[PDB]
DNA sequence: CATCCGTGACACCAGG
């Protein structure tokens, strides 16, 4: 099976920095920058 | 929040006593169809379907409007079991 | 489970050394340890989410 | 920067009504042009970020970048479950685990 | 915390002024910062209290969304009949738990007005509404303070 | 792949001529803000209304000078004129002046404004001043038409050497609150449901705002045909 | 005091880039216009996509074929960014046919050319056949709009057909720049300029159409109101 | 009225 990350799949960084995959949200809703190139992640800072 | 869940912790002497009342009103309205209800057409719950309004089927939705309006009376001791039984069974069959 | 797999990273005709690479491994990146994802991130919250 | 400078563009209004924010924050020098400002907030690793539902920016500049971020071993596809019933223990007659 | 927290400037540094329009000129000319504790004729004040003055919570909050002022700005509002010194997002704040519990007065007399929201401060609002309005409001308080605090967060920066 | 989009039903509840909830759904996935966003940013900036813009009071120098006579300050009064829904029944005209003298003990409502053609004062019983034995208040007011908000010191309009410049309220609306929830038609799961509340002063009503946003939306979606 | 129609200017960079301009337009309407068109264009403009792959002696995705370099999913990965333009309106599925051998780089050329069908990235790599290596492929590209994934759509034309994921937006960027601009003695007026990049398949002029169309069909669904 | 000694007890879910 080919498994695509879904709501509810586990991502880390090498930091300890753990989360889990809580929304995904359309291209058009995700912060961009000015030229028009959206996010890929949202991290929250409360986490550092 | 159950609507009106303050009212009704001010209806009764211990919070378990109103959970006793609506279980056992809920299982009155289950075993008789619900033609025993005391509310009328309009305060009846209603269930959004993909076709129209329907009736709540949740007897426990039913039963604590029902204590809501004040058409209810609970206490110890007030009818044998039996007799209530069979005098429920006579004002609406099964 | 997970799925341990090589694939070639040379082409025919390529002139090669010892020790040199032929064939990624699982989580291998042109024989670097491949892990995961290199992704844009924004540090914010998002509306709870 | 630059290359937006090149392409025939000026800095955006709502990155100045950020610059403006930044500057109350302390985070850059009061005085300075915008291409200015902006440059000390990327060297803070800050940049001016639009929200994608209204098109107006972020009060503040966030931190954006790359990371490198893996996809762990535990997978809510492997771990999902449910029962209404089921197999039962031999000696206790309770469901199994 | 975010909305609920007021300016503190630099640029005025406790200027004394005889007349509100010397310091409105003052803070024109770019002599004196809009939230610059100052003193206009021998009381405590700031340029943003006399330049903005709102007669209700609407018209601050339209002056909000038009960029005139921010949320962190201390203004002068008319709400409940008082004339208050306080920012809009306080008053935003005040309107968010009136509507959420709706009944004003209540709401108002639980409030802490005067200090930035944060989570002693949000404890005790929960509490008294809990004694005063019953559970069921209280929810509806709660989902309000989470719709509202998620939403600013996100924009704060 | 194939899919299917019922049009969407457009649903209003209004209370009087103030407020309405306008309910729209369903949407496809993210146009609830898409349309709600815009209409908000127009229904707080372009829908047209009218503003009290300057004030002249006989014998007052300032804006925070006190009156002898009455127990209000000025900044009182211009608050409470901020507070003045006016409304223009002709749509060729575009400012007037209102006149106001009166003495005495009597508390002035708006109803004490001399009555000019074609200007309906949507709220007479809006209370103004109290005087006292002994008060006088000769004003006159400036109402103009104009659209969103521009404070006092951004026009300044001044008729004479003593007219206060007031911040002008001109937008009829007072408040734009939208949520979108997530709503399912069948199997389709993510589709939007628009709602959106509009609190407005009675000169222009909810409905009537709306439409002229939606209008004002579709007019600039106009301006992408000649190059 | 009313603003009027702004002139609009276009910039092309063939059918991939396009810079759209608005100006003078009110205080605030660069934003309103500019990104429910950046929403609708990066969401909701039709296109064209792989939605199926057959390969001979190639049973399910996770295969190798002898001589191939590239294993299937790599192969599929590479024939997702395949750009694949319909000249004529009505058309909604093309089988295009891929047959190579020999040492050689298959790129998108190599695929048998059907009528009122262009290929956009005609070098866009597919494979790498050695000597004796074979490739015959059919490939199935359905018109379609947003995002569909194999999982939901399934798509195959023979029993060892390969549904593949299909991105069916042919927009790659949409940003939009609001700059200071006046008209007159007017200050604080917008300038909005939409940047768009698009694959090629349609062109950043004809897409910003559609989402201008696709908005004002969305504004229509407030004309009929219900209580 | 002490020391010595034998016998108890030592977190939850999950997968194992
Ligand atoms: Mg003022
Ligand atoms: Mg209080
Ligand atoms: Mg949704």
């Amino acid at each position: 099976q080919k498994r695509k990350l879904q709501v509810g799949d586990k991502l880390a960084n090498r930091h300890g920095n753990k989360g889990v995959v809580a929304k995904i949200l359309p291209v058009e809703d995700m912060p961009h920058l000015p030229d028009g190139t959206p996010v890929d992640v949202i991290l929250n800072p409360l986490g550092v | 929040a159950e609507p009106g869940i303050d009212k009704l912790f001010g209806m009764v002497d211990s919070k378990y006593r109103l959970t006793v009342v609506v279980a056992k009103r809920a299982q009155q309205l289950l075993r008789h169809g619900f033609k025993n209800t005391v509310l009328e057409p309009e305060e009846r719950p209603k269930m959004q379907t993909l076709e129209g309004l329907f009736d709540d089927p949740n007897a426990v939705t039913w039963a604590m409007k029902e204590l809501l309006t004040g058409r209810l009376v609970f206490g110890e001791n007030l009818v044998p079991e039996d007799r209530l039984q069979k005098e429920m069974e006579r004002l609406y069959p099964v | 489970g997970t799925a341990l797999d090589q694939r070639p990273r040379v082409v025919v005709g390529q002139r090669v050394r010892k020790g040199d690479l032929l064939a990624d491994g699982p989580a291998s990146e042109n024989g670097f340890l491949a892990l995961g994802q290199n992704v844009l991130v924004a540090i914010m919250p998002f509306d709870g989410y | 920067f630059g290359k937006r400078k090149g392409e025939g563009f000026g800095v955006d209004k709502r990155e100045v009504e950020v610059l403006r924010r930044a500057e109350k924050l302390g985070l850059v020098t009061p005085g300075k042009t915008p291409e200015e400002q902006l440059k000390e907030l990327f060297l803070q690793g800050k940049v001016v970020l639009y929200d994608g539902r209204t098109g107006e920016p972020i009060e503040g500049p966030i931190v954006v970048g790359q990371m490198f971020i893996m996809k762990l071993y535990h997978m809510v596809e492997d771990k999902m479950h449910a029962r209404s019933t089921g197999p039962y223990s031999l000696i206790t007659q309770q469901p199994l685990g | 915390y975010y909305i609920t927290q007021v300016r503190k400037e630099k640029k005025g540094a406790g200027l004394e002024f005889a007349t509100p329009e010397e310091a409105l000129a003052a803070h024109e000319r770019g002599e004196v910062a809009l939230n610059a504790p100052i003193k206009v004729a021998g009381r405590e004040t700031s340029v943003g209290r006399l330049k903005y003055v709102f007669a209700n919570p609407d018209e601050a909050l339209l002056a909000v969304a038009h960029g005139i002022v921010d949320l962190q700005d201390v203004v002068t509002v008319r709400y409940m009949g008082k004339r208050l010194e306080t920012s809009p997002g306080r008053i935003l704040f005040a309107r968010i738990v009136a509507e959420a519990v709706e009944d004003e007065k209540v709401a108002w007399e639980l409030i802490q007005l005067d200090v930035p929201q944060e989570k002693n401060s949000l404890k005790d609002l929960v509490y008294q509404a809990f004694l005063r309005l019953g559970m069921e409001k209280t929810a509806r308080l709660l989902d309000a303070l989470k719709y509202y605090g998620f939403t600013f967060s996100t924009t704060s920066g | 792949l194939d899919s299917k989009l019922k049009a969407p039903v457009f649903t209003v509840r209004t209370q009087g001529r103030e407020y309405g909830e306008f309910v729209l759904e369903p949407l496809e996935r993210g146009f609830g803000v898409t349309l709600g966003n815009p209409l908000r940013r127009i229904l707080l900036s372009s829908i047209p209304g009218t503003a009290v813009t300057s004030v002249y009071i006989e014998d007052v120098l300032h804006e925070f000078s006190t009156i002898p006579g009455v127990k209000e300050d000025v900044v009182e009064i211009i608050l409470n004129l901020k507070e003045l829904v006016v409304r223009f029944l002709n749509p060729s005209l575009q400012t007037v002046t209102l006149l106001l003298k009166a003495e005495g003990p009597k508390e002035v409502k708006a109803r004490d404004f001399l009555p000019v053609a074609d200007v309906e004062i949507m709220n007479p019983d809006l209370h103004i001043a109290t005087l006292e034995e002994g008060g006088r208040l000769n004003m006159e007011v400036r109402v103009d038409r104009g659209v969103g908000y521009v404070p006092a010191e951004k026009h300044g309009i001044k008729d004479r050497i003593n007219a206060i410049p007031v911040d002008a309220v001109f937008s009829p609306v007072r408040r734009v609150a939208f949520q979108v929830e997530d709503t399912r038609l069948g199997q389709r799961t993510d589709l939007d449901k628009l709602t959106l509340r509009i609190w407005t002063d009675g000169s222009v009503t909810p409905l009537e705002a709306l439409n002229q946003a939606v209008e004002i939306l579709r007019e600039h979606l106009t301006y992408f045909s000649n190059p």
